[PDB]
């Protein structure tokens, strides 16, 4: 049920999407312009080694692979979600939204808005590493 | 701790109709703006006169440009000029909040009153 953005009829299975471990889900799409305004934050966070999914928000594959192609794709796992049905039951509804999900598969915040670094080294990041390390 | 509210509330739409005239309404929260052009008006077993989309203010998006946005209300007259039975008015449009959120299109179906030609 996640279908992968660089390759249409690809799905993986749901294990991978944490592979029991915290990550952090990120709705963008080409038509917000906040998505672009908070896309580098996201790629250096995914550089200090932030395992991030990205999970494109009913939009257009051509353009969201153009635009991961020239902004960078800091995503492990890149999503597509053309019909909003993954992000329906996830409860999204707008862009930009980051969710942190722990190793077991459970949403453990949800943002709705940019992703700075105020908003994570203020609000996710202690409990990212309170689920990191529940993750003995 | 949410911010930003649901779209019904931030785009609150309602309509009323008498006979051939159909006023489509939207009270826009403070802080909110819908997108001129990603109005879209299609109507079903009915016939409706061109729809002029009134002049609104002006935003700027960095990266993307300006576009021509509403804030507050939008109030918008269409002329049925034909609906049979059961004919229904597709209605989309989309917004976004000023402090940084863009809400996906929505769509809303108006079950029109039926109308005879004149
Ligand atoms: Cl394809
Ligand atoms: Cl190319
Ligand atoms: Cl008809």
């Amino acid at each position: 049920r996640l279908e992968s953005l660089d390759n249409p009829g690809q799905f993986y299975q749901a294990d991978v999407l944490t592979q029991g471990k915290p990550v952090l889900l990120n709705v963008w799409a080409t038509w917000c312009p906040t998505s672009r305004a908070e896309h580098q934050y996201l790629n250096q966070l995914s550089a200090q080694g932030i395992r991030v999914v990205g999970m494109n928000y009913k939009d257009d594959r051509q353009k969201a692979i153009s635009w991961l192609k020239e902004l960078g794709n800091p995503y492990a796992l890149s999503l597509f979600d053309g019909d909003g049905m993954l992000g329906l039951d996830l409860g999204v509804y707008g862009a930009p939204e980051t969710f942190l999900i722990d190793g077991n598969g459970i949403i453990r915040y949800r943002h709705a808005g940019d992703l700075n670094p105020r908003v994570w080294e203020e609000e996710i990041k202690p409990l990212w590493e309170k689920y990191s390390k529940e993750a003995a | 701790r949410s911010q930003f509210v649901p779209a019904d509330q931030a785009f609150a739409f309602d309509f009323q109709q008498n006979q051939h005239d159909l006023n489509l309404t939207w009270q826009i929260k403070d802080g909110y703006y819908l997108y001129r052009k990603q109005i879209r008006i299609t109507p079903e077993h009915a016939k409706i006169a061109d729809v002029q989309l009134p002049q609104g203010v002006w935003h700027e998006d960095e990266f993307y440009g300006k576009s021509e946005i509403y804030r507050d209300r939008l109030t918008l007259p269409v002329t049925i000029n034909q609906a049979s039975a059961g004919a229904t008015l597709t209605v989309t449009y989309q917004g976004s909040a000023d402090a940084g959120f863009c809400y996906p299109p929505e769509t809303k179906t108006v079950p029109l009153s039926e109308v005879v030609a004149n």
